[PDB]
RNA sequence: AUUGGAUAUGCCAUAUAAAGCGCUUUCGAAGAGUCGAGUUGUUUGCAGCUCUAAAUGGGUGGUCAUCUAA
RNA sequence: UUGACCUCAAAUCAGGUAGGACUACGCGCUGAACAAUAAGCGCAGGAAAAGAAAAUAACCAUGAUUCCCUCAGUAACGGUGAAGCGGGAAAAGCUCAAAUUUGAAAUCUGGCAACAUUUCUUUUGUUGUCCGAGUUGUAAUUUCAA
């Protein structure tokens, strides 16, 4: 008969299952049309006056302050960090167009 | 500010009428859902197996009852737990194995359309 | 004032003579009305009714999101931007999507012409995607056109902070 | 309970369903030319077959004129 | 889609683009009165994710506050006084400048019969959801009052519960 | 080591760029999307053939006026 | 199994070949095999009808996970491993799969999750599933194939198959290994993955043609001789199926031994092409391997095949190449075996100016448009798992100019 | 007298339609003056001000687990 | 020029809607004294609010919200003072934005004309037609559980 009989137990063996990856832990995954239309944005728009002094203290191989620069602005490292290599390719590219 | 419990007798009464007004418009089935069996969180109480909130989509999978079939014969499905262990799975299984024996499902009119 | 380049290729439009044979060739184009549509389709309405299979049709393309995901599958053959959306930035990035994509792309003016196109009050932008075997020179003509008009003249005008 | 259950469920079962007139010449007129059993060209053949039914749905249909 | 373009765009607000938008559009706004209608919204990808539809009775407003409460907050109330026969669905931010925050707030029309007849926003026309800025109901207003999921977010610990049988 | 030093910027002791296509320079030679193409596409309309049956049944209904009864009607 | 025998039988399989004498009866016992055999011996059939009667016999589902594993070093032959598991298990419930390098690696793991039974995989993405995929039940194997073990280290999956052995369990379980030649390394990775006392089982013409003229100059050339014999090779069965399907679209009708993936047909195919005196037949490198070519006038390679040696001794009425412009390489590499050769010219005026009409044809037609897109893909991936990578690099290859080949006015997006 | 949910049954039914399950040599978009950083006030939350992001990213926890905000 | 579109206005134009009152309970804002305290101000309903995890946990794991009992006068803090688990009452899940319907804006308000319908001659719709809205995006489809 249908009854749940609560409390005592149900049995200590075990048996771990494996399971799959559930679609929400997929979020913060790169999509291939993200990516396409990122690259066409940040060239439209331009770029930041802060985003302009970092890039020109790249340009003339001012590393240390271009960090410091970025995370005074941005508040961390990390982001500092990333802001650091996007920009770096973008000047790659631009002397690879031009 | 103090709270009083002088209607508790009439909450008793209120609450039972409640379940006697539900069943009269429910006849014949149960006035609670079937719920899972589980084992509470902790070290202090992981031996005791208490009821769940509904079954997992793996456990409905393998009983043959489709999540969307199993809202309409009073089968809660949770599609927050999951099942990391094959005891879990194949307690809650026979749960709906067995509550699918003791069912009746009454039939439905369909509308029917002449040709097509 | 001093504007951005990408605002300010939006002040190089397609000339006078290039734009109206542009339009020749979308006026060829056109969607069918309401009242056409209604009129097809209760004519077919009648063969079924009673008792009784065809082409692909042929239109021009509209709709903001509906021509930006033809670009983005290099369906479309050319691509006419409006000159004064209300809000620039909607359309500000399709000539750079246009040429990231090789589509060949006009700025051209009163999208108010354009939405009579479609019989609409106005449409942000046209795109031609594939047109009958009839127009394939009027339509290759107006491409080249396009190139020397609109991309080969100015070009070098857009990539330029415009005003002040 | 359980007897009126089974026997409404037997009047409620003409699940199998028959053709229109559309639907009859549609079936009618691949199978002319395919036979009965190659439904994957059946599928496949665009001027016969314009609403672009898969080979499952032209079996279905071939079905429901059988009976 | 263009909403994609047009929503990574509006996540680079001091670019060269958006920069010049944002002070000749700020000028513009100033011009205007301090809450008047928008014919469409300034930002249409922000819009149509708060719940704008451009469709009969959905009407959107531009209001300017002045910077130094919530401001969000406030321009919802304020737009909700001016329009008292609409409710406030939701709003956003559309610019600023050095004196004042400028946001849009898209109301609905209760008593539309497009509005009335659509299922998706009948629940607006329900009298619980009057003035629901006015209640802290909004998303604003209720992100203000600290409603959420979670331990980083009184009346049943300062009194006495004394039951029959004690 | 790192000496503990100063760099001379520790607190304690174009503005109208020319564009640049750093993207769009080339151009993308295959379709954005990979997803495949659905058969509605080579098919006839199946939003119209809905109406064209919507239609049909009113006219044996008798709600809509046919082409050939229209015209008597307007005559 | 009775279900064994009535697939087989659809087949049109009957008797049984000399290298299965060694190798079916002593593997239906569940002991390790080390078996040795040439080109189009029939191994595929060998390790897998003992194996599919293991699965029977233990009653396996796909909530036990994979039990059988088979490795080989290609698409091509891994697809038709696969097709040919798909004929076996036709009467069966036991699930079926197969993992390839370049494929939807999303859709891969949705499928393993499942639970495939017999898996066909390839040594460079199980590995990349067997570590990373989440829900991959494996713990239950219980038999490993291997096909062509020589061919898998010359291609340089040593790295991979090596962890795939530390990786997957080797207890209790059947293990296989089928090499053409025996090298030091074909026999080093048998003393470590294979069980101890193992049962041991023992004149060239081309065409220098541009990618984007490539079928143009292939179709006015079967225009050509169509009062001959002609057996074109392909680098894979998509790419076969489809050329197939768009000849007979543009009145060439034309047979391939692809037919719907059944192993009767094929040969149904085959032996009606050696009867007639004249036709024109497509197949692929792999379905070819080991077969009987007839009396043919022509042989066409319109793809480079994906195993060089191999070809260069098959060859040994007239042979033809089409090669690119930038696979000139392959000239030298033919130097070095002392092979003759000479080199075909053509004019552009009598090449047949379709390619119009051709992309029209396809973009009208989902069935063309849909086989296409398969070709084209399959073609590319073949291309990047290329055993010479320097004479057939892909990225050399001009993408633009391939598609147009296909019946493409622009490349479809295809990843690898 | 006014009503509600069912049952039975007649008629009508635009089904060339619409679904669930199953399988993959094909795909899978996820919310910004926000998150966050500094600082100043109200009672950690909230608020102002200055600055201002990311994409297996981000949040909260104990390399791992869990969650998927605006 | 005609003429479309965008504006800016006007009408004793048509159809609507808001105010004030109550305020025991409810949700915001504000605030002294002897504390989200009274007051002050704003806004609802028959309940309100909350609500289908950017939640707990560290287990054999749990599974929206709300309320009761317990945890507990405990941890923590500096006398204040929770929460997870656990036991009950009740249980129900879902909707968008981000995808090309593109082989066909498939969507919607209104006017008018008929036909119905009513707690009701007072109510609520249907069908047809025209106009408008809408491609700067209305339907179908999708919401991560996929």
């Amino acid at each position: 008969a249908p009854g749940l009989v609560v409390g005592l137990n149900k049995g200590k063996t075990l048996t771990k299952r494996q399971l799959p990856e559930r679609p929400s832990r997929r979020k913060g995954h790169l999509s291939k049309r993200t990516a396409f239309v990122r690259s066409i944005v940040r060239e439209v728009a331009g770029f930041a006056p802060y985003e302009r002094r970092v890039m020109e203290l790249i340009r003339n191989s001012q590393d240390k302050r271009a960090r410091k620069l970025a995370k005074k602005r941005l508040g961390t490292l990390k982001r500092a960090k990333g802001k650091i290599e996007e920009l770096t390719s973008v000047i790659q590219s631009s002397r690879l167009a031009h | 500010y103090v709270k009083t419990w002088f209607n508790q007798p009439g909450r008793k009464l209120r609450r039972r009428q409640a379940r006697q007004t539900k069943a009269a418009k429910i006849a014949p089935r149960p006035v609670e859902a079937i719920r899972p069996a589980v084992k509470p969180p902790t070290i202090r109480y992981n031996m005791k197996v208490r009821a769940g909130r509904g079954f997992t989509l793996e456990e409905l999978k393998a009983a043959g009852v489709s999540r969307r079939v199993a809202s309409t014969i009073g089968i809660p499905v949770d599609h927050r737990r999951r099942n990391r262990s094959e005891e879990s799975l194949q307690r809650n299984v026979e749960r709906i194995k067995v509550y699918l024996a003791h069912l009746i499902v009454f039939p439905r009119k369909a509308g029917q359309p002449k040709k097509g | 004032l001093k504007v951005p380049p990408a605002i300010a290729q939006f002040q190089k439009t397609l000339d006078k003579n290039t734009a109206t044979q542009v339009f020749k060739l979308l006026n060829k184009y056109r969607p069918e009305t309401a009242a056409e549509k209604k009129q097809r389709l209760v004519a077919e309405a009648e063969a079924v009714a009673n008792g009784k299979v065809s082409k692909k049709p042929y239109n021009v393309k509209y709709g903001l999101n509906h021509v930006v995901a033809l670009i983005e599958a290099k369906k479309a053959k050319l691509v006419l931007i409006a000159s004064d959306v209300d809000p620039i930035e909607l359309v500000v990035f399709l000539p750079a999507l246009c040429k990231k994509m090789g589509v060949p792309y006009a700025i051209v003016k009163n999208k108010a012409r354009l939405g009579t196109v479609i019989h609409q009050k106005t449409a942000a932008v046209l795109a031609v995607t594939e047109v009958r075997e009839e127009d394939k020179n009027e339509l290759a003509s107006i491409v080249s056109a396009v190139d020397a008009n609109f991309s080969a003249k100015y070009d070098e005008s857009r990539r330029k902070w415009g005003g002040g | 309970l359980e007897e009126e259950a089974v026997k409404k469920a037997a009047r409620q079962s003409n699940k199998m369903l028959p053709l229109s007139a559309f639907e009859h010449a549609y079936i009618q007129r691949l199978i002319n030319k395919y036979g009965t059993e190659d439904f994957e060209s059946m599928a496949k053949d665009v001027k016969l077959n314009s609403k672009l039914f898969n080979g499952s749905k032209l079996k279905n249909l071939y079905i429901r004129m059988k009976a | 889609g263009a909403y994609k373009y047009l929503e990574e765009l509006a996540k680079k607000k001091q670019s060269d683009v958006n920069l010049f938008l944002s002070r000749v559009r700020a000028w513009e706004y100033r011009q205007m009165n301090v809450i008047h209608r928008a014919s469409r919204p300034s930002r249409p990808d922000k819009a149509r994710r708060l719940g704008y539809k451009a469709k009969q009775g959905y009407v959107i407003y531009r209001i300017r506050v002045r910077r130094g409460r919530s401001a969000r907050c406030t321009a919802e109330e304020r737009v909700g006084r001016y329009c008292s026969n609409l409710r406030v669905l939701n709003s956003y931010w559309v610019n600023q400048d050095a004196t004042y925050k400028f946001f849009e707030v898209i109301l609905v029309d209760p008593s539309h019969k497009a509005i009335r007849r659509d299922p998706r926003i009948n629940w607006i026309v329900n009298p619980v959801h009057k003035h629901r800025e006015s209640r802290g109901l909004t998303s604003i207003g209720k992100k203000s009052r600290g409603i959420g999921k979670g331990h980083r977010f009184w009346l049943r610990h300062n009194t006495l519960s004394l039951r029959r049988y004690r | 080591e790192i000496d503990a030093g100063y760099s001379s910027d520790s607190s304690t002791e174009d503005p109208y760029p020319d564009y640049d296509d750093f993207f769009t320079n080339t151009v993308r030679e295959t379709p954005l999307s990979s997803a495949p193409e659905p058969k509605r596409r080579f098919a006839p309309s199946k939003h119209e053939q809905k109406r064209i049956l919507q239609l049909a049944y009113a006219i044996r209904k008798g709600r809509i006026l046919t082409s050939e009864q229209r015209a008597e009607r307007e005559r | 199994s009775e279900n064994i025998q009535k697939a087989i039988k659809e087949m049109g399989f009957e008797t049984m070949t000399e290298i299965q004498k060694r190798s079916i009866p002593p593997l239906l016992a569940g002991r390790d095999v080390l078996g040795a055999a040439k080109t189009g011996s029939g191994k595929t059939l060998a390790f897998l009808i003992p194996t599919i009667e293991m699965l029977y016999a233990l009653k396996f589902k796909p909530r036990n996970g994979t039990g059988v594993i088979i490795i080989s070093p290609t698409r091509e032959l891994a697809l038709q491993i696969f097709g040919v598991a798909k004929e076996l298990l036709k009467y069966h419930h036991q699930t079926f799969g197969i993992v390839i390098g370049g494929a939807n690696r999303r859709a891969e793991a949705d499928k393993l999750v499942k639970g495939v039974n017999l898996l066909v995989a390839t040594p460079g993405r199980l590995l990349d599933h067997l570590q990373n995929t989440k829900g991959f039940v494996f713990r239950n194997l219980r038999s490993l194939v291997i096909d062509e073990a020589d061919r898998i280290l010359e291609i340089g999956f040593e790295d991979e198959m090596r962890q795939i052995m530390k990786i997957l369990p080797s207890e209790n379980r059947q293990t296989l290994l089928f090499s053409a030649t025996q090298t030091t390394k074909v026999e080093d990775l048998a003393r470590i993955s294979l069980k101890p006392g193992p049962l041991y089982v023992n004149e060239q013409g081309y065409v220098v043609v541009d990618s984007d003229k490539r079928f143009l100059l292939l179709f006015s050339f079967l225009k050509r001789n169509l009062k001959k014999k002609v057996i074109v090779f392909m680098s894979s069965c998509a790419s076969v199926k489809y050329m197939a399907e768009l000849l007979n679209y543009i009145d060439l009708p034309v047979l391939d031994l692809h037919g719907k993936q059944k192993q009767q047909r094929r040969t149904n195919t085959f032996f009606e092409f050696c009867n007639a005196e004249k036709g024109i037949l497509l197949c692929t490198n792999v379905a070819a391997r080991g077969l009987d070519i007839p009396a043919v006038d022509w042989i066409v390679q319109y793809d480079p095949p994906d195993d060089p040696r191999d070809y260069i001794h098959r060859v040994g009425g007239k042979s033809l190449m089409f090669l690119a412009p930038s696979e000139l390489g392959f000239l030298r590499y033919l130097k070095t075996a002392k092979v003759s050769l000479n080199e075909f010219e053509f004019p552009a005026n009598k090449v047949a100016n379709v390619q119009s009409q051709l992309e029209k044809l396809v973009s009208k037609n989902y069935y063309l448009q849909q086989s296409a897109k398969d070709g084209y893909r399959s073609y590319l991936q073949a291309y990047a798992s290329y055993s010479l990578k320097s004479i057939f690099d892909i990225n050399k290859l001009d993408l633009a100019k391939v598609a147009k080949s296909f019946g493409f006015a622009h490349p479809p997006n295809v990843n690898i």
